[PDB]
């Protein structure tokens, strides 16, 4: 499920918390924002895009 | 409750991103369903032999 403290926001396994970033390896795309009801804004990390700088 | 039955999909084999893309449907559906269930019991007089 995803989570967050208030500040931060992560993805954790539902039944022992533990919060990893979230990045898009933890997840899966799909359709756009205008369908899902509660669906929040945030940034979501790419493990790729310091590795196209280096 | 929508993030439960997100859950329930997903333990069907049904990825979840299928319940909220048709939540108002899936909504809808089982708001339906329920209705028939008070016709089922109420003017049947055998359905709970």
């Amino acid at each position: 499920v995803f989570v967050s403290n208030g500040t931060h926001w992560f993805v954790t396994q539902r039944n022992f918390y533990e919060p990893q970033i979230i990045t898009t390896d933890n997840t899966f795309v799909s359709g756009n924002c205008d369908v899902v009801i509660g669906i929040v804004n945030n940034t979501v990390y790419d493990p790729l895009q310091p590795e196209l700088d280096s | 409750f929508a993030m439960q039955m997100a859950y329930r999909f997903n333990g069907i084999g049904v990825t979840q991103n299928v319940l909220y893309e048709n939540q108002k449907l899936i909504a809808n559906q089982f708001n339906s369903a329920i209705g028939k269930i008070q016709d089922s019991l109420s003017s049947t007089a055998s359905a709970l032999g």
